[PDB]
């Protein structure tokens, strides 16, 4: 139940860690490759997957992409609603402002549909 | 393979133009859902809306031209008798003018001449 | 009565009222609100509304009108088959003499009834100014 | 006494009084004589340049004691938006007129001085084809002020040096104090004085250049004020 | 800072080109899951011909292009296959007094270098009075062209020099 | 609230150390493809890691951004969507927020550049005056006001930090002959026609009257004089002067592009 911010601020790092964990294993596994299949057999260990991590890191960077997306979109349909009318939740009534929404919306669309059958009528 | 030699185009012109002109307002009206962004899109499409429409504009104007040309050429006896309208129409709007100027001042006169009775 | 270049003049003042038209009824979408803002609930609203009508209703006269002259110009294509003019640039007559001259003798009343007009105007214009 | 507070070095010890009597009735009949002369000679060349584009003023209705306001347009026969050049200059009394045509370019003229209006005249006819092919067609924007000399420049400067392509063609022009106004070329890709010799080995033979001048020949065109420059400038492609 | 695989993909030098493939595509085409990643057919034999063998310098081409109509350059028994490639017979018609036309053998048309050949200087210049004096300031006028340029610019000299010195 | 660019600008960064880390991995699936000189492609791969460490950089400088998320859930948006379950059967609002933003955008775009019209020519109210002049000094630091002292002539003054104030006459339209003049002024009971100055408002005053024949359009005197306005608030700096130095001359000022410079230089 945090903020945006707030799940942005402590997915960065864990993502910088994810990066850094995933070059490291990548480089480990292409090592033994390497030593597996060119040279002589020294990597007798058994090594990470690199596929678990990559899977992670993807993971990671889409769920930050989607936080920031959403906040985005809470920012900017909070900024263009703002400069349309008064704040007023538990200075001004509910059913009034439910009515000259209705009214705003009707008006939009009156618009909307006016000029589109100006414009088809046009040709 | 339009780009190759040949180049197909006919009907055009007047229809070309009004149909360029309802056309590039589709940005605006749509029965569909209106995506919740815009950015540096609306402006690529209105350039090629506003570049073409002119463009089109600028070639109906040329063809009106050089029809005045070869009209010219052909029947200046229409170009005399539209010059002599437009200089009956000059001489009219100047009578008018030069009518309402007089009016205008022979009222002034009169309010000065009630004025001025001191 | 053909009156073709007539045709032809109207033809261009329509292409360039459409488009003055077009400019007009963007700069008036610019500024264009949303209804319920502040305090206009529908005057300027219905007024911005009707302003739009009439325009589009213009428009689509003036488009019907260029069809019709575009029309008729080209079905007026009578003489002058080649038409080179194009390409082959170099490279009655009494009334307009006497309507050139009445409107000359105009104009010199015009001119001489506005010098009396500009001396009235600047012997006002500079005698009220030393006032006091 | 108010220059004790406020202690003014020389203005006001100075602006506190001054001569008068019958230099000031001197200065009135001046400014009233020089504004006669400058509106008799707006109006003469008005009456002159008939053909050309009309010249287009406009007095002001604040005309105060000493100084005044003028203002005019070139505005070319039927053309608004043509109005490249419009300078507004006052007629002072005891001094000479201060004109700035369009980019504060203030001079200082003298009692018979009236070759800047032919030279605006040419100038603002050179502007007008400028503007007038930048709306129809490719036109760039060399219009320079005067270069190289097309007819020795006689009359102060005054030589217009223009060019635009609409399509493969090109039409320049240079107009200039009434010493030669009207030269106009036109140079088109293809004529019939060429040579094959060294043309035959370019492979893709060049037909796309603009070699041969072919001069317009300004002769019973269709030019009413010079503003039909795009009338034949529409002479382009069908 | 993660400069681990940038280290190992330095060492990796030996020829065998496997190790990689093995390690990273597995994954890749898991995660990424495209049949044809590049749908487009690609078969190509793209040289067929490129010559005209007739073209000489293309430089010179543009210059010989660039000429006004006043100007008009040929072709005589040449040694101008490909190396030389011209010495023109340049006949300034114009509005003033004709001349004698120079020959002008340039150097390949890179040009790092001029034009100026002066072959038929011996019997045409001096013969005349006025041709005695088109050569003597114009041999002046050309000692001063920096890197002058073949065609245009040589040409132009000459032409200028011919109707200044005609005074 | 700047926060929408910055919140597009971190989105950009997620997508292109995305596609940076793809398409090091897509390389790095790829050997020397043609060298026969060098392995050159240690090259690329120095430069996909750099453009990595780029991306992640740009990332963590974006961290720095993005203040904080403020309360006011939605801005008085929620009426029947968080609402009453009756209201929402509401997504008609945000198409019409939506909407209304993309027509003023496509609107505005479309003026400005339909502003070069291809009118050929035009052929074929004392009461608004003082609204228009309220509406220009509504402006910040631009104290103006009329006096009309002599017939319906808007004598009209203006003054925005200093004492520079500029007496600029008008016609009830298309506003002319303007005449600037600082530090004391308005002898006897109104206007003058002094313009006395330093040989420096002398060259303001020419500078004005250019603009004032410069800016005639053929319509929407109103626009005209916002923009008149918007063209003299420049005026209020006179600290710099490219293409030359600060002190080339006396004076130095001509801002018709909105960068004000040495005169004499243009």
């Amino acid at each position: 139940d945090f903020d945006p911010v707030q799940r942005y601020k402590m997915l960065i790092p864990q993502l910088k860690e994810s990066l850094q964990t995933l070059m490291k294993v990548a480089a480990q596994n292409l090592i033994q490759n390497t030593n597996i299949d060119n040279g002589q057999k020294s990597s007798d260990a058994p090594l990470q997957r690199f596929d678990k991590c990559l899977e992670e890191f993807y993971a990671l960077c889409d769920q930050l992409e989607l936080c920031l997306r959403l906040a985005h979109e809470c920012l900017s349909q909070s900024c263009d609603s703002a400069k349309h009318s008064p704040t007023l939740v538990p200075s001004l009534p509910y059913p009034q402002y439910l009515a000259v929404i209705k009214a705003q919306i009707t008006c939009a669309k009156d618009i909307h549909t006016a000029l589109l059958d100006c414009a088809n009528k046009v040709t | 393979a339009a780009p190759g030699a040949p180049r197909p185009s006919n009907s055009t012109l007047v229809d070309e133009l009004e149909s360029s002109f309802e056309a590039c307002f589709a940005s605006l009206v749509s029965q569909d859902y209106v995506n919740g962004t815009d950015q540096e899109e609306i402006r690529t499409g209105v350039d090629q809306c506003i570049q073409k429409f002119l463009d089109i504009a600028r070639q109906t104007e040329c063809f009106f031209l050089q029809k005045r040309l070869q009209l010219s050429v052909q029947k200046p006896d229409q170009v005399i008798k539209e010059d002599v309208s437009e200089l009956r129409s000059e001489l009219q709007r100047k009578d008018a003018l030069v009518q309402k100027h007089l009016t205008k001042l022979r009222h002034w006169q009169q309010v000065l001449e009630d004025i001025n009775v001191q | 009565e053909v009156n073709t270049a007539t045709l032809c003049r109207i033809g261009q003042e329509t292409v360039q009222d459409i488009v003055y038209r077009t400019m007009e009824i963007f700069q008036l979408l610019r500024n264009m609100q949303l209804p319920n803002g502040v305090t206009y609930h529908t005057g300027t609203y219905q007024d911005r509304l009707t302003k739009l009508q009439d325009h589009l209703r213009q428009l689509s006269i003036l488009f019907r009108k260029l069809r019709l002259v575009y029309d008729k110009c080209n079905e007026n294509c009578g003489g002058m088959d080649p038409i080179p003019v194009e390409q082959l640039i170099p490279y009655e007559r009494r009334e307009i003499v006497e309507v050139n001259k009445k409107l000359k003798q105009k104009n010199q009343q015009l001119k001489q009834i506005m010098d009396q007009l500009r001396n009235l105007i600047w012997d006002i214009n500079a005698m009220l100014a030393m006032r006091n | 006494r108010l220059s004790g507070p406020q202690a003014f070095d020389k203005n006001e010890i100075n602006s506190i009084q001054s001569t008068e009597g019958l230099l000031e009735k001197i200065i009135k009949q001046a400014k009233h004589i020089f504004l006669r002369s400058r509106t008799a000679a707006t109006i003469d060349s008005l009456a002159s340049r008939i053909e050309d584009p009309q010249i287009q003023a406009h007095w002001s209705n604040i005309n105060d004691v000493y100084e005044s306001s003028v203002k005019v347009l070139i505005t070319s026969q039927g053309y608004e938006q043509i109005c490249k050049s419009i300078q507004l200059q006052l007629n002072i009394g005891v001094e000479q007129v201060r004109v700035v045509h369009r980019d504060g370019r203030v001079i200082m003229l003298s009692h018979q001085e009236q070759e800047l209006q032919d030279f605006l005249l040419s100038q603002m006819s050179q502007h007008q084809v400028h503007a007038v092919q930048q709306l129809a067609w490719q036109v760039l924007s060399f219009s320079n002020h005067v270069g190289l000399g097309p007819i020795e420049s006689i009359g102060n400067a005054s030589a217009i040096t223009v060019a635009s392509p609409s399509g493969d063609y090109a039409i320049s022009v240079r107009n200039g104090p009434e010493s030669g106004s009207k030269i106009m070329v036109q140079f088109p890709r293809n004529q019939c004085k060429d040579l094959p010799k060294s043309d035959v080995l370019q492979d893709s033979k060049w037909s796309h250049l603009r070699g041969p001048f072919k001069e317009v020949q300004w002769n019973k065109m269709e030019g009413r004020n010079f503003v039909y420059k795009m009338e034949l400038l529409m002479s382009a492609l069908s | 800072q993660p400069l681990l695989d940038a280290v190992l993909a330095n060492i990796r030098s030996p020829v065998f080109n496997h190790s990689l493939y093995r390690t990273f595509v597995p994954a890749m085409m898991a995660i990424h899951g495209p049949p044809i990643v590049s749908p487009v057919v690609c078969s190509r034999k793209r040289r067929f011909e490129e010559d005209e063998r007739q073209s000489i310098p293309n430089v010179l081409q543009g210059e010989v292009a660039r000429l006004d109509p006043k100007f008009l350059v040929n072709l005589d028994p040449s040694h101008c296959s490909n190396n030389g490639t011209v010495h023109l017979i340049c006949k300034l018609d114009d509005k003033d007094l004709p001349s004698v036309p120079p020959l002008e053998l340039s150097v390949p048309a890179d040009y790092p270098a001029q034009s100026p050949m002066w072959i038929d200087r011996q019997w045409q210049y001096d013969a005349n009075p006025f041709l005695q004096s088109v050569h003597r300031c114009m041999t002046s006028r050309l000692l001063q062209l920096p890197d002058k340029h073949s065609v245009t610019a040589l040409l132009n000299t000459w032409a200028q020099s011919i109707h200044q010195a005609c005074l | 609230g700047v926060n929408l660019e910055a919140f597009s600008q971190a989105i950009s960064a997620i997508q292109a150390l995305r596609s940076s880390v793809s398409r090091v991995f897509d390389c790095l699936k790829d050997g020397m493809r043609n060298k026969e000189t060098l392995e050159g492609r240690e090259k690329a791969f120095i430069a996909n890691f750099q453009d990595n460490l780029h991306s992640v950089n740009r990332d963590l400088n974006e961290l720095e951004r993005l203040s904080n998320l403020v309360g006011k859930p939605s801005e008085n948006h929620p009426l029947h969507n968080s609402g009453l379950l009756s209201l929402d059967p509401y997504s008609q609002l945000l198409q019409a927020y939506k909407w209304s933003n993309k027509l003023q955008y496509h609107a505005g775009l479309a003026s400005g550049l339909l502003n070069q019209q291809s009118l050929k020519r035009s052929a074929n109210p004392q009461y608004v005056d003082d609204v228009i002049s309220r509406i220009d000094r509504m402006f910040p630091e631009m104290s103006i006001h009329l006096s009309r002292p002599n017939g319906t002539s808007a004598m009209l003054l203006v003054t925005l930090g200093k004492v520079l104030k500029v007496i600029v006459v008008m016609r009830s339209l298309f506003i002319d002959r303007t005449i600037v003049k600082g530090y004391n002024t308005e002898d006897g009971k109104l206007d003058i026609w002094s313009k006395s100055s330093y040989q420096v408002f002398q060259k303001v005053t020419d500078h004005a009257t250019t603009a004032l024949l410069h800016y005639q359009l053929p319509q929407m005197p109103d626009v005209v004089v916002r923009s008149f306005m918007t063209w003299l608030r420049s005026y209020i700096k006179l600290f710099q002067a490219p293409c030359q130095r600060c002190g080339k001359f006396l004076q130095d000022g001509l801002p018709p592009t909105w960068r004000d410079f040495r005169t004499l230089e243009a």
